[PDB]
């Protein structure tokens, strides 16, 4: 009825998707073998947003898992939930992407793309009324960035009304993996602004400071970082599956946070994150979810909105709760701080209330917020492109693949007006 | 005089029914306090450190 076709790309995308599907499948009560052994009847009525049918009460996801080397999805199949994925939905090449986006934008990923479009158009036309798609990828890779921006572009030219959404994993600016991550990440952003009209930013160093300083773990891992990418991700689609008092789909999220089609770069967060030994001391009420969700520390981008300006705000609430305390705190954070909120928009916050709490909890909350504090993400990635580029350093990897150097200069310059767009909403 | 005594009796019957409903509404608000309270069980905490990559 309101289906979501889920698209993944890369080593990030195959190991974010493998953990997110561990979250929905126990949210809806699905065992590791496919079938349903839940306890209520609300876990079965709206399951078709993500799952399909089979023989014998077996439900198989509407996912497509895409990569450019066969070794990445050997661990995605050997997982606790590896045998619930349909065997044809995995797409793999043989030669790698090599941390070079044009290898996967023109040569390797441009010949893998036409076998995935034969897959995504098979799982899209089985939807009775598809709401839209969803992508998770890393701009700093070669597969999910070189080819994942090709996969966006061939589904926005064909299906131009349904939603396209992106849980992008942008490069962290302080300490990151790969040296040549500027080129694969800067260049894909200019081909990302046209074709999505909703995009988040999940920086991997903004997941480390939560799982160390707030969750108070000893050895964090990537398995304890995909729990935070996923608990956000089900927390934006939760009224589409569980009935509540004020619903909001994935379409009504955008309507109240993108007022111009170049303004779709938000900053996620997630509120009830407490340490186990420090769980007894916490007070647990409504205004200690709106307390912790709006701290700049909690935020899942590595950029602060004290420097910037909350253009609009959204929030989704789960759990049976009281509309007086939901609606007064949202007013309360907004009235005190005039300098953090724009002029020319009177009310900046949207509210949604689901009923079913997440697994192991009674209440929760999720945040999506538009800012002009995310053009401080883009200037620090466009200072290290043009530092490296005007000395022509790594250039032979890229311009020896059939890619002009005038093609660099447009996404060097015409990307930068999007940066100069956001500072004119520092004015009125 | 008979009708005035009957009227006073009707008002006192109203008072008794209101008293019963007041005790039940106290019960309802005491139950409603324990829904906006949050509490995280051990399932949420066993969600962490399960994948050692
Ligand atoms: N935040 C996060 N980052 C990941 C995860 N898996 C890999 N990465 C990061 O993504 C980068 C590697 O992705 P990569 O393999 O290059 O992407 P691909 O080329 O598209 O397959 C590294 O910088 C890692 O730090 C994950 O589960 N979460």
């Amino acid at each position: 009825m309101r289906e979501i076709v889920h698209l993944q790309a890369g080593q990030c995308g195959n190991q974010i998707g493998a953990k997110f599907w561990e979250v929905i499948s126990d949210e809806h009560g699905i065992d590791p073998t496919g079938t349903y052994h839940g306890d209520s009847d609300l876990q079965l009525e709206r399951i078709n947003v993500y799952y399909n049918e089979a023989t014998g009460g077996k439900y198989v996801p509407r996912a497509v898992l895409v990569d450019l080397e066969p070794g990445t999805m050997d661990s995605v199949r050997s997982g606790p939930f590896g045998q619930i994925f349909r065997p044809d939905n995995f797409v793999f090449g043989q030669s790698g992407a090599g941390n070079n986006w044009a290898k996967g934008h023109y040569t390797e990923g441009a010949e893998l793309v036409d076998s995935v479009l034969d897959v995504v158009r098979k799982e899209a036309e089985s939807c009775d009324c598809l709401q839209g798609f969803q992508l998770t990828h890393s701009l700093g890779g070669g597969t999910g960035s070189g080819m994942g921006t090709l996969l966006i572009s061939k589904i926005r030219e064909e299906y131009p009304d349904r939603i396209m959404n992106t849980f992008s994993v942008v490069p962290s600016p302080k300490v990151s993996d790969t040296v040549v991550e500027p080129y694969n990440a800067t260049l894909s952003v200019h081909q990302l602004v046209e074709n999505t009209d909703e995009t988040y930013c999940i920086d991997n160093e903004a997941l480390y400071d939560i799982c160390f300083r707030t969750l108070k773990l000893t050895t964090p891992t990537y398995g304890d970082l995909n729990h935070l990418v996923s608990a956000t991700m089900s927390g934006v689609t939760t009224c589409l599956r569980f009935p509540g008092q004020l619903n909001a789909d994935l379409r009504k999220l955008a309507v109240n946070m993108v007022p111009f089609p170049r303004l779709h770069f938000f900053m996620p967060g997630f509120a009830p994150l407490t340490s186990r030994g420090s769980q007894q001391y916490r007070a647990l009420t409504v205004p200690e979810l709106t307390q912790q969700m709006f701290d700049a520390k909690n935020m899942m981008a590595a950029c602060d909105p004290r420097h910037g300006r909350y253009l609009t705000v959204a929030a989704v609430f789960r759990g049976r709760m009281s509309m007086k305390e939901v609606d007064e705190q949202m007013l309360n954070v907004q009235n005190k701080n005039s300098s953090y909120f724009v002029e020319w928009i009177p009310n900046n916050v949207k509210t949604a209330v689901c009923d079913i709490p997440p697994r192991g909890l009674k209440m929760s909350a999720t945040f999506i917020g538009n800012s002009t504090a995310i053009q401080e993400l883009f200037k620090r990635i466009s200072e290290q492109f043009t530092a490296m580029f005007r000395r022509k350093a790594f250039l032979h990897w890229y311009t020896g693949e059939g890619m002009d150097e005038m093609e660099f200069t447009e996404a060097e310059s015409n990307m930068n007006d999007l940066v100069s767009e956001y500072q004119q909403y520092q004015d009125a | 005089q008979q009708q005035q005594r009957l009227q006073r009796g009707l008002r006192r019957a109203l008072d008794c029914s209101n008293l019963s409903l007041a005790r039940e509404q106290l019960l309802q608000k005491k139950h409603m306090k324990e829904l906006c309270t949050n509490h995280a069980t051990e399932d949420y905490f066993t969600q962490f450190n399960t994948g050692s990559r």
